[PDB]
RNA sequence: AGCUUUGCGCAGUGGCAGUAUCGUAGCCAAUGAGGUCUAUCCGAGGCGCGAUUUGCUAAUUGAAAACUUCCCAAUA
RNA sequence: UUGGAAAAGAUUAGCAUGGCCCCUGCGCAAGGAUGAC
């Protein structure tokens, strides 16, 4: 069945297939009367193109290889970066695959020295503050009781 | 990834459009590798289950299914197509053409509102519906 | 606070109000051209309100009592928020729908004589709502029937044998390129006719010719700010249709009355016969004062503008 | 939870009775005048007080 | 299902 | 938050860890790049800014958690002798001022009702009418109106909270997205908000009654910031022969910001300093209110180093702690010359005598919330001695 | 046989109904939910989520707000 | 009788039912006390 079998009517030219330069991608003579003479002509013209490229072929190919090698070495493709873990992931039993759950579910303590220094500083500050006489403080419980008694 | 179901031939498409009677059929024509299609499909997966009650999403590859290219003017790298009870719904986005989105919005709420408006207009009976937003200006400042 | 405060440096209660812009608003009104000068850019004259003193808007009213409290969807909330923009665009249509603002794209409204300069979908929807159910044709029909009734009520006083209901194509009401005849007057005696003059031309020069059949045409227009002069429009269209080739008139002599609905104006420039001047004057007065279709147009405009007295 | 399928049933079939208490809770009889009004002509309070 | 699309994506990219 | 699936095999888990690491690196880099683009002035839409704000919020809370843990590990950054030097400076200043400490809000406080009404009015003012409020805002409004109806029970509850409560609920956080810089915004539980507002009102009223804050501490409530600039310029111009430069005299205008003022406030030293001026129960409550959990959508951490600034009384704390730094910047001598004797205080920019005004290189001092403006006047000999040092 | 009780349902008058009326598929609960009074004392559901059927009539808007061929001229 | 022509249903308001409760009557289940040569 074609697309009209739905009974619908309209209300590679895709922009992807088109480039401002070279126009639309894709050879216009991809298929046609191809025979032994056509193959010979294509071989001759390809040989001519290769001969033309021979002008700087060695240095151009050397620079291309060096550039691509350095580009791959500097920036690795993400698949290359994860290939190591992908290959290390092969060593797994098929029984463990069924076991994958869902998401429904010496050494020094660093806090102790900080607490000790903080307590030392607090003790020093309290020792200094004991010389201060004018500080005021009320009895929390006592004040509260009075509040209690004050409730109408 | 692309957990959204895919249609591999025109037959799958033309019985998928007729499969849903109470839900809006959404078809993304394009290519997975296409980045813009990648953005839209990420947005769709972000809201694939939110609109399960009244909408369905299918992904169609242009290369795999090229029969709709001529009839639907599928010349953009990506298009989004809305159907209901075998009838296409045009959406007035303000972009000039009302038949297809033809662009990838990053905000999933915009697509949710668009599909909700399309459903509301399709169940009521209007073939052309007005987008509850103007996309002529990108609203960038 | 998640809201940024611009007046962070002061408090209204403690420091008082350090600035005053009442005189600024007064000077703004004066410089913009006064109250009436500003209102000329608006559809206030289209509402036919006798005065602007006692009027008032209705902010957040809409067609559904503004439907403020609800479990509404975000898209519906956006539409409700955009409705006041629709009111604002409808209010300022006469000054932004003119060809000076937008060059090109002069498209007439569907089944309506209004031209839309610039693709403003908001104004398009508002005008379609105002002129729903072929309101232009109904307005023109009501005007022509009222004028025929007035002429029949004063038939023998001006030596008119009878009046005639010309077969009018529906589009004629909103046909601007060409025109046709609306009312035909037949006489028992010869009508000496005068040279063309405006509706306000008290002194008219008599033409040295007579006729037996006399045509009356009614043209309704929606003038923008730059072209709201009804007299110039009436004169130009009379001198165009009479000397036109796609417009056929029963007689070279007749009268063309142009009515501006957007500004509630009226003027006639055609050929006149004695005794028709006052009759047409009071006919236009009464038809602007008490036409049913015109009253419906005014009420629809008021509802669209959410303006009440 | 998926967003429920939008639908537009009949808004109201009958009135009075409890319906009134419903609006009373939300949509009760407010002033309904001079609050959503603009007073086209003159200015209340300061010009640009906002 | 998902792997069928993953192979198409990897081949085309 | 920790992520450790028990049944997940370790190769798949390690691949997921690597993927999360790579995506997190890209996420952080693109968030920083987008913030630079937005701050520079590039054209961006709403989604980008919203996303960036979210990313930055997550990144900034990550950094804040790291900073808090670094404070816990590396201990207090202020040395013990440094802290006791600051404490001695503050006690000498307050003794020199004969400052009587602010007592606990008395039960029969004559002005308690007025302060409570002012606090409730301030809290209600913060809720601009939008007609669309969440549960938290409507609950705060309900508590506000309930306290307004019965001031006495609310006052008793507030005093009980000040006397007993030391553990509080999570404080929500959000970021004002000013494109130049993000600004923290803190949402507090409404009962805690009311208690903090009343405490702030009481503290400010009592401090201004006792003249705790010296004149140089602005923003004062008697002059808008433009009037502050005007008074500063006139005071600069009204110094004795300030513009004379025949004998090599030189005037120096220094402006600074007290970098990381709020974040680098030690809560222990802050509590010890607060116990000098206010009741010890009030000081403990103020310090404990800062050591609470700051919570984003899915993120939360215990704020242990820095103050919150979302607290209603934080406005007081910054104006107090900063005053301490003033005594460090000015010295207990020069400040005593500028603040005037406790018998009669001086004005913002005034001295008892001209001989006192020029007796020190520092002529004028003005502290904003955190910025400091200092005007020095040196002779040639003093300037060359300072340059030589 | 007369009389009466508890519980239940039908019918009826009157009353209440957003600090009101329920679902709860989520969880906890007489193997004890929740308790500032009476605490070696009391004894039931509680907490989160989500709701607040049908008929008639009237009115408004609109040209038409839905029940099965309508109109025009003349005589009877 | 005759002649002739041929909003894909909106919006608001009120009453009753339904819901819950006191009481009444009845039905039913299980009983309670008690009268009679």
């Amino acid at each position: 069945v074609p697309g009209l079998g739905r009974g619908a009517t309209g209300f590679d030219l895709n922009d992807t297939n088109y480039d401002e330069f070279n126009g639309y991608a894709g050879s216009l003579f991809s298929s046609g009367p191809y025979e032994k003479d056509d193959e010979e002509a294509d071989a001759i013209y390809a040989a001519l193109d290769k001969r033309m490229d021979e002008r700087r072929k060695e240095r151009r190919e050397q620079r291309e290889k060096e550039e691509i090698e350095k580009y791959r070495m500097e920036r690795p493709k993400i698949q290359q970066q994860f290939s190591d873990l992908k290959r290390k992931l092969a060593e797994v039993t098929e029984e463990e695959w069924l076991s994958i759950p869902e998401v429904g579910d010496g050494e020094l303590d660093m806090r102790k020295i900080g607490q000790a220094r903080n307590t030392l500083m607090d003790m020093r500050l309290s020792q200094v503050s004991d010389s201060v006489s004018g500080q005021t403080v009320v009895d929390p419980k006592g004040y509260l009781t009075d509040l209690n008694s004050m409730i109408p | 990834s692309y957990m959204l179901p895919h249609l591999h031939n025109g037959w799958q498409v033309d019985q998928a459009i007729l499969s849903e009677e109470d839900r809006v059929v959404v078809i993304r024509f394009g290519h997975d590798w296409d980045p813009t299609c990648m953005k839209m499909d990420e947005v769709l997966y972000s809201i694939a289950e939110k609109v399960k009650n009244f909408a369905v999403i299918y992904l169609v590859d242009i290369t795999e299914v090229p029969d709709f290219n001529k009839m639907y003017e599928l010349y953009d790298p990506c298009t989004v197509m809305f159907f209901f009870r075998n009838k296409h719904i045009m959406i007035d986005l303000g972009t000039g053409n009302n038949n297809k989105i033809n662009w990838a919005m990053e905000d999933k709420q915009e697509m949710v509102d668009i599909i909700e408006t399309v459903y509301r207009g399709a169940r009521k009976g209007r073939g052309l519906v007005v987008s509850p937003k103007d996309y002529s200006t990108k609203y960038r400042y | 606070v998640l809201k940024q405060n611009p007046f962070w440096w002061t408090h209204q209660r403690h420091d008082g109000k350090l600035w005053n812009l009442n005189n600024y608003r007064t000077d703004m009104i004066q410089a913009l051209g006064g109250v009436e000068g500003i209102l000329e850019h608006t559809l206030f004259k289209g509402t036919y309100f006798p005065t602007w003193e006692g009027l008032f808007w209705e902010k957040a009213s809409g067609f559904e009592e503004s439907m403020k409290w609800k479990k509404l969807t975000n898209a519906q909330r956006s539409g409700l928020n955009q409705i006041p923009n629709r009111r604002f665009t409808l209010w300022w249509s006469p000054t932004i729908n003119r060809a000076n603002v937008y060059v090109g794209f002069q498209v007439q409204l569907d089944l309506t004589g209004i031209f839309m300069h610039g693709k403003i979908p908001t104004l398009k929807i508002s005008l379609i709502q105002i002129f729903r159910a072929h309101l232009w044709q109904k307005i023109h029909e009501s005007i022509v029937m009222d004028l025929c009734q007035v002429f029949d009520q004063e038939l023998d006083a001006l030596e008119i044998e009878t009046v005639q209901k010309e077969t009018i194509h529906p589009r004629k009401s909103y046909k601007m390129n060409s025109s046709c005849a609306d009312i035909l007057l037949f006489a028992s005696y010869k009508w000496n006719v005068s040279r063309p003059s405006l509706l306000a031309d008290s002194k008219d020069v008599m033409d040295s010719t007579t006729t037996q059949k006399y045509w009356i045409d009614i043209q309704l227009r929606w003038g923008d700010y730059d072209s709201h002069d009804i007299e110039r429009y009436a004169r130009a269209k009379f001198l165009d249709y009479t000397t036109d080739n796609m417009s056929i008139y029963p007689s070279p002599t007749g009268v063309l009355i142009a009515i501006d609905l957007a500004y509630n104006l009226h003027s006639a420039y055609g050929n006149w016969f004695p005794g028709s001047k006052p009759l047409i004057q009071q006919a236009m007065a009464k038809i602007m004062k008490a036409n049913p279709a015109l009253y419906v147009l005014r009420e629809r405009i008021r509802k669209g503008l959410q303006l009440y007295s | 939870k998926p967003l429920p399928a939008p639908l537009d049933g009949q808004r109201k079939k009958r009135g009075g009775r409890r319906y009134r208490k419903m609006k009373e809770r939300l949509g009760l009889t407010e002033i309904r005048k001079q609050a959503n009004r603009m007073s086209f002509g003159e200015i209340e309070e300061d010009a640009y007080q906002e | 299902d998902i792997e069928s699309s993953l192979k198409q994506l990897a081949e085309r990219r | 938050i920790p992520w450790k699936v028990p049944g997940l095999p370790t190769p798949i888990e390690n691949m997921i860890l690597r993927y999360v690491k790579a995506k997190a690196d890209w996420w952080t880099n693109t968030a920083h790049y987008n913030r630079e683009r937005i701050r520079r002035g590039a054209t961006v839409d709403k989604t980008v800014c919203k996303k960036n704000l979210g990313r930055l919020t997550r990144l900034y809370l990550k950094a804040e958690q790291e900073r808090q843990h670094n404070y816990l590990k590396d201990g207090p950054y202020i040395t013990a002798e440094e802290a006791v030097a600051v404490y001695t400076t503050t006690v000498h200043w307050l003794e020199s001022r004969r400052f009587s400490p602010i007592p606990f809000p008395p039960l029969s406080y004559k002005h308690d009702t007025k302060l409570l009404i002012l606090a409730l009015e301030r809290l209600k003012e913060a809720y601009s009418v939008k007609s669309r409020l969440n549960q938290s805002q409507r609950e705060e409004l309900g508590l506000i109106e309930q306290a307004y109806d019965n001031p006495h029970e609310a006052l008793s509850r507030i005093k009980r909270h000040l006397l007993t409560q030391r553990a509080f609920k999570e404080v929500g956080i959000e970021f004002m997205d000013l494109y130049s810089h993000l600004v923290p915004v803190y949402d507090v539980e409404p009962l805690e908000k009311i208690t903090d507002a009343y405490l702030d009102q009481y503290l400010w009223y009592e401090a201004d009654k006792r003249r705790l804050f010296p004149p140089w501490i602005k923003p004062a409530d008697t002059e808008p910031p433009p009037l502050l600039v005007y008074k500063w310029c006139q005071g600069i111009n009204n110094l004795q022969d300030v513009w004379e430069t025949s004998e090599g005299e030189c005037n120096v205008m220094l402006e600074s910001r007290f970098e990381k003022m709020y974040e680098k406030i030690d809560l222990t030293l802050l509590n010890r300093l607060l116990r000098l001026i206010v009741d010890h129960n009030i000081a403990d409550y103020m310090t404990a209110k800062n050591n609470v959990v700051i919570n984003y959508k899915d993120m939360n951490h215990t704020n242990s180093y820095g103050i919150i600034r979302g607290l209603q009384f934080a406005s007081f704390i910054v104006q107090y702690y900063g005053l301490v730094m003033d005594l460090l910047v000015l010295g207990l001598h020069r400040a005593s010359e500028m603040a005037g004797p406790p018998q009669m205080p001086n004005d913002f920019l005034s001295f008892q005598d001209i001989a006192t005004e020029a007796a020190h290189p520092i002529r004028l001092f003005c502290r904003y919330i955190d910025r400091i403006h200092i005007f020095f006047r040196f002779t040639a000999d003093e300037a060359r001695d300072l340059i030589q040092r």
